[PDB]
RNA sequence: CCCCGCGGACGCUACGCCGCGACGAGUAGGAGGGCCGCUGCGGUGAGCCUUGAAGCCUAGGGCGCGGGCCCGGGUGGAGC
RNA sequence: CCCGUCGCCGCGCUCUCCCCCCUC
């Protein structure tokens, strides 16, 4: 056997939304493909927004 | 629009079978029969379906016509090719590849064909 | 004779018998179906040696083989003809079989039907 | 898509096209939520249903 | 244009034709460079001691500058302080092997491990054999195995080392780039040893496997590998 | 016209005292009694022959009763002059003590 | 175009050349052997005939498939060794050399010795224990299942036809070609019959074999004889 | 400026498919997945069924790591 | 367009001409 410590193995994450909101989920598809093929951090820091849930996505006034 | 559709259809509709761990779809204008985005023959604005003739000899051919989408009795334009094997071949690949009409459904529509011709020729003993 | 599939590999099966229940042997009222010991002394949850083996998922089939027959072929439920043609295309690679309680003089036009779209059927000759 | 709005055709009782046509009401081009109906459904089926004890 | 573009295509295959066969002309030449230093190394300390004899003095040849440690024991009722020391060593399993630089600073972690591990003073056969036969490469994180030399051009070129010739000298003569290539290298995985231990729970000089051994930890390898 | 094949007693499966490696089988080949003169043995086929109840189809013949596991010397074991031997299937118990036939077939000299 | 030539590196040891790459080149004289610069018809045209049936018709050979299956399978990688049986080379092992007696293990012939006379270009060996002594015809057999004893004749300046070779000695067989349903039987044909060329080639070799054979003595009786283990001889202590 | 050939496998349920590397003990306990199973409701299967439903029996054929499931034969007689 | 005998790596021959040794 190794000498290894398995409670920090699996990284918690989003990996996708837990909405099942259809445009949300196109629009997922649309910047997971942006972020695959472009070298932009834009993209993925959008990508991984939008994975995000409604506390962590929260409301931006207009001031 | 196609993709919009397909997020509906994809795990709920009539025409979708789940069973013995395999999946299949069963609308009329889906060659090989599979519940996939691409081979739906509902949800995109050209189809191409093939089918054994209405007598037993023969396929037809239907195609989605660009304009009626959202009127389906005028949507469908069917054409019979009653013909040897490789004259009707010849026939669905030229309806998709020189029309450019879809050309991923090539070498299914004319596996389908070749299934329905092989079908329709006697049983042997 | 038979219609054969599109490639033949050999199935390798890791394990062939069944896991029994732990003392499913010793009483009637414990039947065979496996039940995960969770007693504290239990030394079949425990795994001592020369004692019933647990399931676990090591004992897996390989992907390219499961589910399949030893024909060769992946079974298909079909309950009428309509269900019939979505094999039109898998020929070679699934199987359909009727349901048990779809009456002789139906099954009888399904295995027509099969035989002319030469889809292989597991139960051809079933009530006759 | 959503901005366009054709115009649809008025059938008489014999099924033909009379000629009239109305303009597509605008709500046939909202959002479609699969989700939101799903659950606005499974939520309004249970206020028909009568107590049992 | 279709033939300008085929001209322009097949400009591009020579140049990279050419550049490939440059860089293999480098390595052999490396190589063979290489194969110079290590017999004038090999030739000098013999001749310093034959100098030193025939003055009725003794050479005393400098201290092992590179050691191979293998781990012995397994992971079972490890003390912390020993468990700590071999996952620095990374030897997080039995029959691990690495290669450590030795210093004052090394040599004093290596004396907490002593009842655990075995080491010793690798030879260039040894570094041979370990880097041929079991050399991989932690490469994004991954366990690759040293199949090409452009594998070893991708991660450590910056340093120099292109090719399993410059590995194997960076790991034998320490060098300037010994803590990338070594950290680069993945532990080897040995084998248990073919006809055995003596006496894995003792020491070296005691009869047993623990400790320094300075020149027998090739006849260790030659049967772990 | 005669034997043809070295005599060797199934003295049982590969083990340790308390495991039992049913897939190997260790043989005592007679006038083999040490490990240096086990290098001839090396890979020839070993059969063991039984007979059964029903008739079994016999390759150039009719069918008999006789039925036959075949198999071959894979390495030496001991210093005593046994063998290890992988059979098709592995051996029956019943076969302990029992002969099987070392028949010289694929010979290296 | 030049005449081919050698190699012009000799191999020392398989994969490595005698000659370096400098070398090489000058026995090459690659210094002035120095460059810098500089089909098969798809259709047919073929005259129909008729009047007012056009002039020709373009055939094409090579038509496209009437039929399609509905699925199919990946073409395999390329493997880059794996040469077909034929092209296999041929090891032959150093105690059979051609005269050498060998006792077959296998086959109706078990326990026969036999006189070995050449490698077939199946691998397989040619041997004739005379068909006078010991009723073995001139037959293959496998190198795997015969002993190669110490005992040899010279049999060099013996002529082995060239025509036994493995199509010779292939087996023959034809059955139902229009026979379909087995129930008017087959079983006619099962005789082997020895060919009188098989004859005439048996008495050619062994018309020079047996009288070496005679020559050193009492070597027809061990011919004729077989062998047998006795219940306390050992294979492994017996010298062959 | 492809054309004596007008032609060229599969794929991509993107909740899909593919590749590479490391890893796999577990009570109390936590979590995920379940095309595991039971009963009822809304949809859907132009589903099944007196040419035989449910249930039960079975040295019958199989599938799944498993929970379990499918099919054959018998009995049964109205639903699943 | 009849089934990519293909990449990296190591080699041999020809697009130069003479010779030498067995064999047709
Ligand atoms: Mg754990
Ligand atoms: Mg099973
Ligand atoms: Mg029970
Ligand atoms: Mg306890
Ligand atoms: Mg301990
Ligand atoms: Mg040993
Ligand atoms: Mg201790
Ligand atoms: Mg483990
Ligand atoms: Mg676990």
């Amino acid at each position: 056997g190794v000498d290894i410590r398995h409670n920090k193995d699996r990284k918690v994450r989003r990996k996708e939304p837990k909405s099942q909101d259809i445009y949300l989920r196109l629009l997922v598809k649309l910047y997971r493909f942006l972020a695959r093929r472009t070298n932009s951090t834009f993209n993925q820091v959008v990508l991984k927004r939008l994975f995000m849930s409604r506390t962590n996505r929260p409301p931006l006034s207009l001031s | 629009s196609a993709h919009l559709q397909w997020m509906v259809v994809r795990n709920c509709s009539s025409f979708l079978i789940k069973r013995n761990k395999q999946t299949y779809s069963t609308e009329p204008n889906n060659l090989k029969a599979r519940n996939s985005f691409r081979y739906n023959g509902l949800i995109h604005r050209k189809t191409v379906g093939v089918e054994p003739a209405a007598d037993g000899k023969g396929v037809v051919v239907v195609i989605k016509r660009r304009s009626g989408q959202r009127k389906p009795a005028t949507s469908y334009v069917r054409t019979t090719i009653n013909k040897n094997a490789r004259a009707t071949l010849s026939s669905i690949r030229h309806m998709i590849r020189k029309n450019k009409y879809r050309p991923d459904l090539r070498m299914a529509a004319i596996r389908r064909a070749s299934a329905i011709l092989r079908s329709q020729k006697p049983v042997m003993v | 004779a038979a219609l054969r599939p599109l490639v033949k590999p050999k199935i390798v099966k890791k394990r062939t018998k069944k896991f029994i229940r732990h003392q499913s042997d010793r009483y009637v009222k414990i039947k065979r179906n496996w039940r995960k010991p969770r007693g504290i002394d239990n030394r079949v949850r425990r795994r001592f040696k020369g004692q019933i083996l647990m399931p676990n998922i090591g004992y897996g089939s390989n992907k390219k083989t499961k589910h399949m027959l030893p024909s060769g072929f992946r079974k298909f439920l079909v309950h009428n003809v309509k269900e019939l043609e979505v094999l039109l295309m898998c020929n070679k690679s699934y199987c359909a079989e009727i349901a048990h309680n779809v009456s002789s003089k139906n099954r009888k036009a399904i295995v027509e039907r099969a035989a002319q779209l030469a889809i292989r059927v597991t139960n051809p000759n079933a009530r006759l | 898509m959503a901005c366009a709005r054709p115009l649809i055709s008025v059938y008489s009782e014999k099924g033909e096209s009379s000629g009239k046509n109305v303009t597509l009401p605008a709500v046939f081009k909202a959002p479609i939520r699969p989700d939101i109906v799903n659950f606005v459904h499974t939520n309004l089926r249970k206020n028909n249903r009568q107590p049992y004890a | 244009n279709f033939a300008e573009l085929k001209i322009k295509r097949l400009r591009k295959k020579f140049a990279q034709k050419m550049l490939r066969k440059a860089r293999r002309k480098l390595i052999y030449e490396k190589a063979k460079h290489y194969h110079k230093e290590y017999r004038q190394m090999y030739r000098t300390e013999i001749r310093m001691a034959r100098m030193a004899r025939k003055a009725g003095n003794f050479y005393v040849p400098a201290e092992p500058k590179l050691a191979f440690v293998i781990r012995i024991r397994g992971i079972n009722g490890v003390s912390p302080k020993v468990r700590k020391v071999l996952q620095l060593l990374r030897l997080r399993q039995i029959f691990n092997g690495t290669f450590v630089k030795l210093n004052k600073a090394s040599i004093n972690m290596l004396r907490i491990v002593e009842p655990y591990i075995a080491w010793g003073y690798p030879n260039l056969k040894s570094v041979n054999e370990l880097i041929y036969k079991r050399g991989y490469g932690k490469i994004n994180k991954k366990r690759i195995a040293l199949t090409d030399n452009a594998l070893i051009a991708r991660s450590l070129g910056k340093y120099g080392i292109i090719c399993m010739e410059d590995l194997i000298h960076e790991i034998y003569t320490v060098g300037k780039r010994f803590k990338e290539a070594n950290n680069f290298l993945w532990p080897f995985k040995l084998s248990s040893p073919r006809g055995g231990m003596k006496k894995k729970t003792t020491h070296f000089v005691e009869g047993g496997d623990a400790g320094n051994r300075e020149d027998q930890i090739n006849r260790l390898i030659r049967r772990m590998n | 016209s005669g034997r043809l094949w070295s005599k060797a007693i199934f003295a049982g499966y590969k083990r340790g005292l308390r495991n039992q490696r049913e897939h190997t089988a260790l043989l005592k080949i007679e006038g083999v009694y040490a490990r240096d003169e086990t290098e001839f043995y090396l890979g020839k086929r070993c059969a063991y022959v039984y007979k059964a109840k029903n008739n079994t189809v016999t390759p150039g013949g009719k069918p008999n009763k006789t039925r036959v596991i075949w198999g071959k010397v894979t390495r030496a074991h001991g210093n005593s002059g046994m063998v290890r031997a992988k059979f098709r299937s592995n051996l029956p118990a019943k076969a302990i003590g029992h002969r099987i036939r070392v028949m010289l077939y694929p010979s290296r000299i | 175009k030049g005449k081919p030539h050698c190699s012009r590196n000799p191999v020392l040891v398989r994969g490595i050349g005698r000659y370096s790459r400098s070398a090489m080149y000058s026995r090459k004289a690659m210094y002035k052997r120095k460059y810098s610069a500089a089909k098969v018809l798809a259709t047919v045209t073929k005259p129909v005939g008729g009047d007012k049936n056009g002039g020709t018709r373009v055939v094409k050979l090579r038509k496209m498939p009437r039929y399609y299956p509905t699925e199919d399978v990946p073409r395999k990688l390329l493997s880059h060794g794996k040469k077909p049986f034929s092209q296999h080379v041929r090891k032959l092992r150093a105690s059979i050399t051609p005269g050498t007696i060998l006792i077959i293990l296998t086959g109706r012939h078990r326990g026969k010795r036999v006189v070995f006379l050449k490698q077939l270009a199946s691998g397989l060996l040619l041997v004739t224990g005379p068909l006078v002594l010991n009723r073995v015809p001139l037959r293959r057999t496998h190198q795997k299942f015969v002993i190669a004893t110490s005992t040899k004749i010279d049999i060099s300046n013996v002529k082995i036809p060239k025509h036994l070779t493995d199509a010779y000695f292939k087996k023959k067989k034809l059955r139902k070609p229009r026979h379909q349903e087995g129930e008017i039987f087959d079983t006619e044909k099962e005789k082997y019959e020895i060919t009188e060329q098989r004859k005439i080639d048996q008495k050619a070799v062994d018309s020079q074999i047996l009288p070496k054979i005679k020559a050193i003595p009492q070597l027809q009786g061990y011919l004729r004889s077989v062998f047998a283990l006795t219940n306390g001889i050992y294979p492994h202590k017996l010298v062959f």
